[PDB]
């Protein structure tokens, strides 16, 4: 009875062009076509957005939405955004008193953190690959800062047009 | 001495009493915060607002509730009810 | 706060 | 009338039987002794127990469990188990054969995960404190976790991170 996607994690929020989220927001769409929030300014209206990373797909597939796109699409998980906003006005909330100390102590953790989620994305290496075929193969990728146990299946067009080189020492493995 | 209200900055739900000079960005890093690990296993459930004071700087704004706010007879109450579909 | 008991 | 829920599973192991639950917490650990101490030195096989990351709770309260423990603490996420033992058996058949550079490389990248896990244990940072005091006296802390953000701090019993992180207690309380 129908698909649902459920929310595994909120990876961050912003604000962002009306309709700049879902789908044309994933890197490798962004790399592909552009990014829908491109231009954005102050110039036009404002849309809190929530990076998304999703249960069953790889951080690659991660993607901006808004509390009604969200609703829309029948997505479960939801309870998770309640807290996640509490969180988030409570730490904007702290950051209006916060030491000058505290306040750059937080810019370098964020910083630092920031780099590992974008690592996520990449691959840091192919470890198998399907034969079944549509000529690309679907490859079994190990994802950079993550554990073996977050590898994932995925498209073979889409990773070649990216991480090529890292499908060309898969095969010299041999 | 009637104490005036001359900004809505924030809302909440918090644990009940966690309101007054207790909550004053001072006084929160040197006796703790009131309303600490709050959620909804508790009421301590009000809704509370963060009030920029008249003739006092932003360290000096504290989280009040109604009856608090009335208790005092503060000014400037039509920013409240205003603030309250807002 | 709460620990494993 | 709670429960519980499985996060997320983060290492498998092979232990004494009987070392899971609240006993096998790094904390629970670090002031009674590890309930797994000696293990396999020997010892008759061991029960395979997941470590587990719970909702609600910080990786400081991570505890190692079977899938016995589990079912009968009656927790909700139990269909996670069955996704982690089945990752866990597509992984090892891609060790077919492997290259001895792909076992090399997989030891490596799982050490290095392995330390980055055991990070989110140890406070980088307390931020704030409660207002309200223990009966002991301990007021409860909001702690930020190494290699977590800052939407992953939490508040934690004083008498609990002072056992361990007096420390940046006194740094927090030192800057004011």
């Amino acid at each position: 009875e129908e698909e649902f996607e459920t929310i595994e994690r909120f990876m961050d929020c912003r604000i962002g062009r009306k309709g700049a989220t879902g789908a044309t927001t994933t890197i490798y769409a962004v790399e592909a076509d552009g990014d829908p929030n491109a231009g954005f300014e102050k110039k036009e209206p404002g849309e809190i957005q929530y990076l998304i990373k999703w249960k069953g797909w790889s951080h690659i597939h991660n993607t901006w939405e808004t509390e009604e796109t969200l609703k829309q699409q029948n997505v479960r998980g939801m309870k998770k955004l309640d807290n996640y906003k509490k969180k988030d006005q409570e730490t904007k909330r702290w950051l209006k008193n916060a030491s000058p100390e505290d306040v750059e102590y937080y810019n370098c953790q964020q910083e630092l953190t920031d780099d590992l989620h974008k690592q996520y994305q990449i691959v840091g290496r192919i470890i198998a690959h399907s034969n079944q075929k549509s000529g690309y193969p679907d490859y079994y990728c190990k994802w950079q800062g993550l554990p073996y146990s977050e590898c994932s299946w995925e498209d073979g067009a889409l990773i070649s047009k990216k991480f090529q080189a890292m499908i060309d020492e898969y095969f010299s493995r041999k | 001495e009637f104490e005036t209200i001359e900004r809505f900055m924030d809302c909440r739900i918090g644990r009940k009493g966690a309101t007054g000079a207790t909550t004053t960005i001072y006084a929160v890093e040197a006796d703790g915060d009131p309303n600490a690990g709050f959620e909804k296993n508790k009421e301590p459930g009000e809704i509370q607002y963060l009030i920029k004071w008249k003739g006092w700087s932003h360290i000096h704004n504290t989280w009040e509730t109604e009856e608090t706010l009335k208790q005092q007879n503060v000014r400037g109450m039509k920013k409240l009810d205003n603030y309250k579909k807002k | 706060a709460r620990t494993k008991q």
